[PDB]
């Protein structure tokens, strides 16, 4: 029952994978290729992250899986913090 | 953060019962005024008293 | 993603700039490890006498320029810009040459020298 779910999302995830690999032979020949739409929408855009872009979709994420974001950097986040209370 | 009546190199604040915060750092403290002669952060509190 | 040097807008800076935990602070020799995106860093740490390793847990660098580039994201220090590799730029605008790091407070703009210890 849930084993051909799971072997849906195996199939997905290597056509993803498969995507990811025309992607890289596009970056070193060229290139005409599927995740081009959404590299040049997003280059061209002034949308910093990519939550807001792809609003959560799976082929959009991974599509610019391997590219620069504002969510890569740790040091940009600020933990709230009490101070000691009294003596 | 607490209402003030002067703004620069001297500053005077008045405080409540509640706690105040900014950014990243809470802090508890009691009713009161303070007056400070630099623009450092100030709370009325022990550890600010001394 | 591996961060790449990048030298556009190179002759419209006067310094650089760290930004550590959000909040933009003044940068030290004893400081061992930040995150760079300029080769210009290099010769101003070393003519200084400083070295450092490039990790992306580190502090980052920006650098003051004269010129207004990028566009205002909130919660974000300074201006932001993305370069034509699509990697991003952090740079602080400034309008007068008297400008270190400014913080906001809920009426005026004051300078620090330190976040811990000012009206910020």
């Amino acid at each position: 029952i849930i084993i051909w779910f799971l072997l849906l999302s195996v199939c997905l995830g290597s056509l993803i994978y498969s995507t990811a690999a025309l992607g890289v032979l596009m970056s070193n020949l060229g290139m005409p290729s599927y995740c081009t739409g959404y590299r040049e929408g997003y280059l061209n855009s002034t949308n910093v992250t990519i939550a807001t872009y792809c609003t959560g979709s799976i082929p959009c994420s991974v599509c610019l899986s391997g590219l620069d974001s504002l969510d890569t950097y740790p040091s940009l986040e600020t933990i709230q913090i009490t101070i000691s209370s009294f003596k | 953060f607490p209402n003030t009546y002067l703004e620069g190199s001297v500053r005077v604040v008045t405080t409540f019962d509640s706690e105040y915060c900014r950014h990243g750092t809470c802090e508890r403290s009691e009713a009161g005024v303070c007056v400070s002669t630099s623009g450092r952060w100030v709370l009325n509190n022990d550890y600010y008293r001394s | 993603h591996v961060m790449s040097k990048h030298t556009d807008f190179s002759s419209e800076i006067i310094g650089y700039k760290a930004i550590d935990g959000g909040v933009t602070r003044d940068i030290a020799s004893t400081d061992t490890c930040f995150a760079n995106k300029h080769a210009d860093f290099d010769t101003w740490f070393s003519q200084r006498g400083g070295s450092y390793t490039n990790d992306k847990a580190c502090p980052l660098i920006a650098a003051v320029i004269t010129r207004e580039v990028g566009f205002v994201v909130p919660g974000l220090p300074g201006t932001i810009l993305r370069t034509t590799n699509g990697d991003f730029l952090h740079f602080l605008p400034r309008v007068f040459s008297a400008v270190g790091n400014i913080c906001y407070t809920p009426s005026k703009l004051i300078e620090y020298t330190d976040f811990a210890t000012s009206a910020c």
